[PDB]
């Protein structure tokens, strides 16, 4: 239940299917990573609480807690947790997805699929969204943030 | 079955590798959560 970034694993052997963020007792990941399945954490079980396919997000144990947003000007850091490698920070200036409903920050970083759900951070260390729902032009990920 | 393993703190790192572009792209988001390019 400790705050932090976590690998999401499945089991013959084990494979990393994604990543997520524990904050304020709630686990946050992308819907496409877990498809809303319950998760084991040690001897305990985490059940889904809120989710939305269109936003590609899901929270476990409580409502979505992450609310910071990219300021539109500053570099950010992808806290990537790739399969089989230690967590690492990659700094970048986001581009932009321009949509009919407004602009969304986007990172032009292409990491292994099992990295989906990794958090993107502002300079204060706040999570401004999760990595792994995007488009191909190279892959570009939206900075996907939910609503608190 | 699906399980979680802690991998680190959520912290900014002053010595991070820096990379990547900042493209500006017109996109649409459909009901299935899929982004596509628009022209």
């Amino acid at each position: 239940t400790t705050d932090g970034v976590y690998r999401v694993m499945t089991r013959l052997g084990s494979t990393q299917v994604g990543v997520g963020v524990m904050q304020e007792g709630v686990f946050h990941t992308m819907w496409h990573v877990t498809k809303g399945a319950a998760l084991r954490s040690g001897e305990g079980r985490l059940d889904p609480y809120w989710g939305d396919v269109k936003q590609d997000l899901v929270s476990y144990c409580g409502p979505w807690k992450l609310d910071a947003a990219w300021d539109g000007l500053s570099e950010v850091q992808l806290l990537a947790v790739p399969p089989g490698e230690r967590a690492k920070n990659i700094q970048t200036l986001p581009g932009i997805f321009k949509t009919k409903d407004g602009d969304i920050g986007a990172v032009a970083l292409d990491y292994p699929a099992g990295t989906s759900g990794s958090p993107i951070l502002d300079k204060s260390g706040r999570v401004i969204g999760l990595y792994g729902n995007g488009v191909v032009i190279s892959y570009v990920s939206a900075i996907t943030q939910g609503k608190r | 079955d699906m399980y979680i393993e802690r991998a680190g703190d959520i912290t900014w790192e002053k010595d991070a590798e820096v990379t990547g572009n900042s493209p500006r792209l017109d996109v649409a988001l459909d009901e299935s959560g899929d982004f596509s390019l628009v022209e």
